[PDB]
């Protein structure tokens, strides 16, 4: 049978955590770190084997990566987690910043110490993990404090005394930053990227947002979430709950008239509020993505409109169209890349985008001359590599680069051109 | 004494390191097993510092928790870097020179007599960093250096003492520990080779199979073999990772509630399946390469003439030659053909098919969105590693694009191309063999600058032309039925007979037809050509 | 360079502070025994 | 006082009933006084009751950006000084810097610990706290950036971060910022959560003229 204090609790489900989206993550999560807590000690210990002890949870912020932590913390049957913000060890006097970093594992040890191998495990979440602990050997302070904390924290993750009832819970925005020495199996094993949701997704958060709204007899009969689930496009998780507030607020204002006089509160008016979908689309116009700021332009370019003046403008848009099923349904054609040429003024960029609004694709992106206005050379084949570098992530992606000729800056005087930007678009 | 009687090393944890353990015990106790009296009649002085390094997690801080044990050692004194420091002024040199009382005492007490007394400092460079930091500052952070070497250098004759240091990083500790007299002796721990592999899965499964918990299907050969760069600590996370696949087929977390067989609890075994599936989850730190010259072939060969053949048995010759002779120390070969023809492929196939310890590939793709000085640091430390191991294969990828060739100049980077043209007449270091295999599609502008006086020979690859190599790959490929490839030919005879096209283009082709009869395959091809 | 480098500063506590039970106020150990003692005297003398 | 069966309005109000965009001195913006005292200060008037009942907080940030010499610290003291809370926590620009190891990021935890207490003590009743930094973009810039060479730019945005939106909740402070450049202030501090409503003050109209003459004579 299970023990006597085991951990996950009897009867547990990840519908009722209430987190929307992040069904695969959290699979993973409960397999390798809560998978083998809840079993007879008698048969781990045949196996020989000991319990994982960290954890790292990584992203894009507004993803939904501290509620988690907050989550586990508080529905583990666990003793009270030991929160610490970023930047909160550090101290005046010497010696002092070390002991406050070991002054947290006092108690674990007090306990495993007597009661051995029944005691109730000890969770301790660190904030803002990168703040502090950066790759040693930099001239950051000129000081020399963040060396030691690494070194004190390095040496009470495993050390030369045993532990084996302890949990510590990462979060940060930047991975690159952490010292190697941490991320070695036994500290931080289980490392996972929290990144945004996707339709379902989308529509899962949206469900779990509107709850007591709905169940509540608040929200009226005309709004439809699925509707909206695909008008937010690139909406993160903690957008939609800004766009609630925005329709909430905006259903609000018909009654009080905040500003032009008060005294309008009034039961009538007060007994029968109901949000509609006026105002949710009224609301789209207050909150807007903050990834999903190059298909507006690309929206934009075809803003002259589209007219079919002959007949082979059709056609190219089939073929157009013929291209983009192909990829979408082949398998061992990863990569099709296509040019678009004819005489200037005819109207190319509008066409490509055309073709490129229809797809639905997940990922689109556009590179055009005015985006690079003003930047450095360095700078210039910097902000390609990272944008090529961001299409490798969604499972279908296009990407649109506008007059390749002016991106090299060509004149034909010299001739003069820059050879550099030219490698670095042959070579991606 | 200084060992105890019973003691073998069979038993202690540590494996796949003994070249290190008799390094240790020849240079560190070697001294301190006689009695006494030959050492002065000999005129040799004690070993009084070792230094112990490597990459992270490779054992020294499980060889320093077990040697006190193993060795019938007197209680060793362990403290953590960090814990020195204190906060009012003067306690921590106190603090240093407050480990030494007991071995001053007892020397002091019976002479040569003493026992040895033994303390490890772990995390040897969190405090000892050089002492010429600046900073303007307290100085507790250089008083604490002096003191350790006043009592470590100025010892007023001790010599019963042996202090070990365990680090990551050597370069960070002050230069000034680390002369004659003080800290002498350096042992280095780098990675485990196979056999060790099969040694450390050994001691991990020893208990899992003792206890009847794995079943017999498993190999741990293979399992060795299939772990090209791991770690030890990496190998145990890799057990237990296993582990817990076998755990999570009884006890479904999340998905309904805790329904726990307790029939199959007895029956719990782990499998070779689940081993494979560790392996997907946990990956190398290190990892060089063995995998890009992998996917550099996925498309793989076809055999559609005999060129291939002759290509790879010219390249089988010239591995052995290398591999037998040992006036042949450096051998370097070009491949030259029309673009497209399909080059990158048959030199990773035959350094694939070679063998040897060590192989690499450079190719632009690594390269790209580097600066200039960068590359070249670059291309310098992947020759200077390759000038390491006894027998080593080279490949270079589409030479006239590492130079930035661009001819409407003709523009291009000298300097680059300096750099390659020197180190491509390097004979390696004594006794050491090396074989580079690079691969061109501009002969004519490699002719112009004027380089082909360092290569020993050219291999051309050319493309295919008669009609029954196109059937071959056809019939590989699986495009269509029978009857309809049969039909393709008869007509391409007639439409077009005379062809050339290359070999990635007629497989581009062959999908966007299948994609989408005669009309669309016939088509593209005849076009083509 | 020049003007490059700024610099942080940190604290040490005095010697003759060292501990926290350095009499004068841990002594109220002994004092606290004066003390009882003269509970005890008062005590009879109220009775 | 006690909430009778009728519903009428929070007993202790923040913006009272008897207020109009006449009042508060400053003339030509008019939408963006609509939209701040809509987005913001509209979810603290209605009865506790139904606002519980949809499950939403309330905002806790505001952002001013324009030109220089436009009005932006006139509706900050203005917002600050007719109200019904807590006095304003003023903090100037680099008021924040400190020469030990680490004061900096303590002086900026010192400035929510009553708010903290207060929370704690009552729960939904407690007053409403402010305090404003004035020139967001002196030291809030963006992190892995060139400068600070000191390992100084990058602890007081973490700490700021969070202390703003963590682990332990915190629904009744109102932190307002001002600045000329808004391109430079950290991209995660621009989230729904974290300064949420973010107003550009322009240039005034013509009839924006003639408002502020007549205001000022
Ligand atoms: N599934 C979800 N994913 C993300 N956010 C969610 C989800 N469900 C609800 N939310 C809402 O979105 C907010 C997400 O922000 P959260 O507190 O997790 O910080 P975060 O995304 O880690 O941000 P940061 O990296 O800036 O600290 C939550 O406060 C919650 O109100
Ligand atoms: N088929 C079409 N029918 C009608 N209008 C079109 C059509 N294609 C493009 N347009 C419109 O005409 C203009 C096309 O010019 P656009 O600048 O997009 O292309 P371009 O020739 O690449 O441009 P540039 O003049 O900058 O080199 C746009 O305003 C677009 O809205
Ligand atoms: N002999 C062969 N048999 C079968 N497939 C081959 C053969 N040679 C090459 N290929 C395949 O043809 C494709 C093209 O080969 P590769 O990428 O080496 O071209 P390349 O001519 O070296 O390229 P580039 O024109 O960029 O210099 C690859 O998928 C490769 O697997
Ligand atoms: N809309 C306005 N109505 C009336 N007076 C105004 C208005 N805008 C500005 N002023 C006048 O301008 C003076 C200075 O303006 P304010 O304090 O807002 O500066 P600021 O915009 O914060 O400038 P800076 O960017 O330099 O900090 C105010 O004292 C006030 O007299
Ligand atoms: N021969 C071995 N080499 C490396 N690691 C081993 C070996 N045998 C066991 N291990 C396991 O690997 C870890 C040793 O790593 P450790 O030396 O503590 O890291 P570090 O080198 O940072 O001190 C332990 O978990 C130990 O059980």
């Amino acid at each position: 049978r299970p023990r006597s204090n085991a951990v996950i609790r009897p009867d547990f489900k990840f519908e009722d955590l209430g987190v929307g989206g992040l069904d695969k993550e959290f699979t993973k999560i409960f397999r390798r770190a809560f998978a083998s807590r809840i079993f007879p000690p008698s048969v781990i210990e045949k196996l020989g084997i000991s319990h994982v002890k960290g954890l790292l949870l990584y992203g894009p912020p507004g993803t939904g990566k501290t509620l988690i932590a907050r989550k586990i913390g508080t529905m583990l049957n666990a003793k009270e987690p030991k929160i610490v913000n970023g930047p909160e060890i550090l101290s005046k006097y010497v010696g002092s910043s070390e002991e406050n970093i070991r002054n947290l594992f006092k108690d674990a040890e007090a306990e495993y110490r007597a009661k051995g191998e029944e005691s109730s495990l000890h969770i301790i979440i660190f904030d803002e993990l990168d703040s502090v602990f950066k790759q040693r050997g930099s001239r950051g302070d000129g000081t020399g404090v963040g060396d030691n904390v690494v070194n004190q924290l390095l040496a009470k993750m495993d050390g030369v005394d045993q532990l084996n009832n302890i949990l510590v819970i990462g979060m940060t925005n930047r991975k690159d930053l952490i010292d190697s020495a941490l991320l070695r199996p036994g500290r931080f094993e289980v490392q996972v990227e929290i990144h945004l949701p996707d339709e379902k997704g989308r529509l899962q958060i949206f469900d779990i947002q509107t709850k007591k709204m709905r169940e509540n007899n608040m929200m009226s009969d005309d709004v439809n979430l699925a509707e909206l689930a695909a008008l937010t496009k690139n909406f993160s998780g903690a957008e939609i709950e800004g766009l609630v507030k925005s329709a909430s607020s905006f259903a609000i204002n018909k009654t009080v008239n905040i500003g032009k006089g008060a005294t309008k509160l009034n039961t009538k008016d007060i007994a029968k509020l109901k949000v509609t979908r006026e105002d949710f689309l009224n609301a789209l116009n207050d909150v807007t993505p903050a990834f999903g700021i190059s298909e507006e332009d690309l929206k934009t370019c075809v803003e002259g409109g589209m007219m079919l003046y002959s007949e082979r403008v059709n056609s190219i848009l089939k073929n157009g169209a013929r291209y983009v099923r192909q990829v979408r349904e082949s398998d061992k054609s990863r990569l099709v890349s296509l040019l678009i040429h004819g005489p200037a003024g005819s109207g190319k960029t509008a066409l490509a985008a055309e073709i490129a609004l229809k797809s639905g694709f997940p990922f689109i992106r556009l590179i055009s001359p005015n985006e690079l206005s003003g930047m450095s050379e360095s700078a210039k084949i910097a902000y390609i590599d990272n944008t090529f570098r961001d299409a490798y992530k969604s499972p279908l992606n296009i990407l649109v680069i506008d007059s390749l000729e002016t991106l090299v800056d060509w004149v034909p005087i010299g001739p003069r051109f820059s050879n550099n930007i030219l490698q670095m678009l042959k070579v991606a | 004494a200084v060992i105890r009687p019973d003691f073998k090393f069979e038993d202690l944890g540590v494996g796949g390191l003994d070249k290190e353990f008799t390094k240790i015990f020849r240079r560190a106790f070697a001294s301190r097993i006689f009695p006494p009296s030959v050492i002065e009649k000999l005129g040799i002085s004690h070993v009084k510092g070792l230094l112990l390094y490597g990459p992270p997690g490779t054992g020294k801080t499980l060889i320093a928790r077990k040697i006190g044990t193993m060795l019938n050692a007197k209680e060793p004194k362990i403290v953590n870097g960090p814990e020195i420091l204190s906060k009012y002024v003067g306690s921590s040199e106190e603090n240093i020179r407050n480990l030494f009382k007991d071995a001053e005492a007892e020397y002091r007490a019976k002479g040569e007599e003493s026992s040895l007394h033994i303390i490890i400092f772990d995390e040897l460079d969190s405090v000892f960093k050089q002492r010429g930091s600046r900073g303007d500052g307290t100085g507790v952070g250089d008083n604490v250096v002096n003191q350790l070497l006043a009592k470590m250098d100025g010892v007023d004759q001790l010599n019963n003492i042996l202090v070990i240091g365990m680090t990551n990083r050597k370069d960070l500790i002050d230069s000034a520990l680390l002369r004659p007299g003080r800290f002498e002796v350096q042992v280095e721990i780098h990675l485990p080779d196979e056999k060790g592999r099969l040694q450390i899965f050994d001691i991990q499964t020893k208990k899992m199979r003792e206890n009847n918990m794995m079943s017999d299907d498993v190999n741990l050969a293979e399992l060795a073999a299939l772990t090209k760069n791991f770690s030890g600590a990496e190998i145990e996370g890799l057990v237990k990772s296993a582990s817990s696949f076998a755990i999570n087929k009884t006890v479904n977390i999340g998905k309904g509630a805790t329904k726990l067989n307790t029939k199959d609890i007895a029956k719990l075994k782990v499998t070779r399946e689940d081993f494979l599936n560790a392996l997907n989850d946990v990956t190398p730190a290190f990892g060089i390469s063995e995998e890009d010259l992998k996917t550099c072939v996925e498309g793989g060969m076809m055999l559609y003439s005999e060129r291939v053949n002759s290509i790879l048995k010219n390249g089988a010759r010239y591995v052995r030659q290398v591999r037998e002779s040992d006036k042949s120390r450096l051998v370097s070969l070009l491949i030259h053909g029309p673009a497209g023809s399909g080059k990158t492929a048959l030199a990773a196939e035959i350094a694939l098919k070679s063998g040897f310890p060590f192989i690499r590939l450079i190719s632009p793709n690594e390269l790209s969105g580097m600066s200039e000085s960068a590359k070249i640091a670059y291309i310098d430390n992947t020759f200077r590693d390759a000038y390491k191991s006894p027998l080593n294969i080279l490949v270079i990828d589409s030479l006239e694009t590492l130079v930035d060739w661009v001819p409407i100049g003709p523009r291009f980077s000298n300097n680059i191309l300096q750099m390659l043209k020197v180190a491509l007449k390097r004979k390696p270091p004594q006794d050491r063999r090396l074989l580079i295999m690079t691969t061109t599609s501009a002969y004519s502008v490699l002719q112009q600058m004027d380089i082909l006086s360092c290569f020993d020979n050219e291999i051309a690859v050319p493309n295919m032309t008669n009609l029954d190599e196109l059937n071959n790959v056809m019939i590989e490929s699986n495009f269509l039925d029978d009857a309809g490839r049969v039909k393709v030919i008869n007509e391409l005879s007639r439409s077009c007979p005379n062809f050339n096209v290359g070999i990635k283009k007629t497989l581009t082709n062959i999908e966007t037809a299948r994609h989408d009869p005669v009309n669309e395959l016939v088509e593209l091809m005849t076009q083509s050509a | 360079d020049v003007g490059g480098q700024q610099i942080f500063s940190q604290a040490l506590l005095n010697a003759n502070r060292r501990g926290e039970a350095k009499t004068a106020l841990a002594e109220v150990q002994a004092r606290h025994q004066e003390l009882l003692k003269l509970e005890k005297s008062m005590a009879e003398l109220t009775q | 006082l006690k909430s009778s069966n009728s519903l009428r309005p929070r007993s202790n109000a923040v913006i009272r009933p008897d207020f109009k965009f006449e009042d508060l001195g400053v003339g030509g913006l008019d939408k963006e006084f609509t939209k701040i005292f809509r987005r913001a200060f509209a979810s603290r008037i209605f009865p506790p009751s139904v606002i519980e009942k949809l499950g939403i907080s309330h905002v806790k940030g505001l952002l001013l950006y324009g030109p220089p010499g436009t009005g932006k610290t006139l509706i900050a003291r203005k917002i600050g000084t007719m109200l019904n809370a807590k006095e304003p926590k003023i903090v100037n620009g680099p008021e924040i810097l400190s020469k030990y190891v680490g004061s900096s990021e303590e002086n900026i935890r010192n400035l929510f610990k009553d708010a903290e207490a207060e929370y704690r003590a009552k729960g939904e009743e407690s007053s409403l706290h402010i305090i404003i930094f004035d020139e967001l973009d002196s030291v809030f810039k963006q992190r892995g950036s060139r400068g600070d060479g000191t390992g100084v730019g990058d602890n007081v945005v973490n700490q700021l971060l969070a202390k703003m939106d963590g682990v332990d909740q915190l629904n009744n402070i109102l932190v307002i910022g001002m600045t000329n450049r808004k391109d430079l202030i950290d991209s995660a501090l621009l989230r729904p959560g974290r300064f949420e409503v973010q107003v550009e003050i322009h240039l005034p109209d013509e009839k924006g003229r003639l408002q502020i003459f007549d205001i000022q004579t």
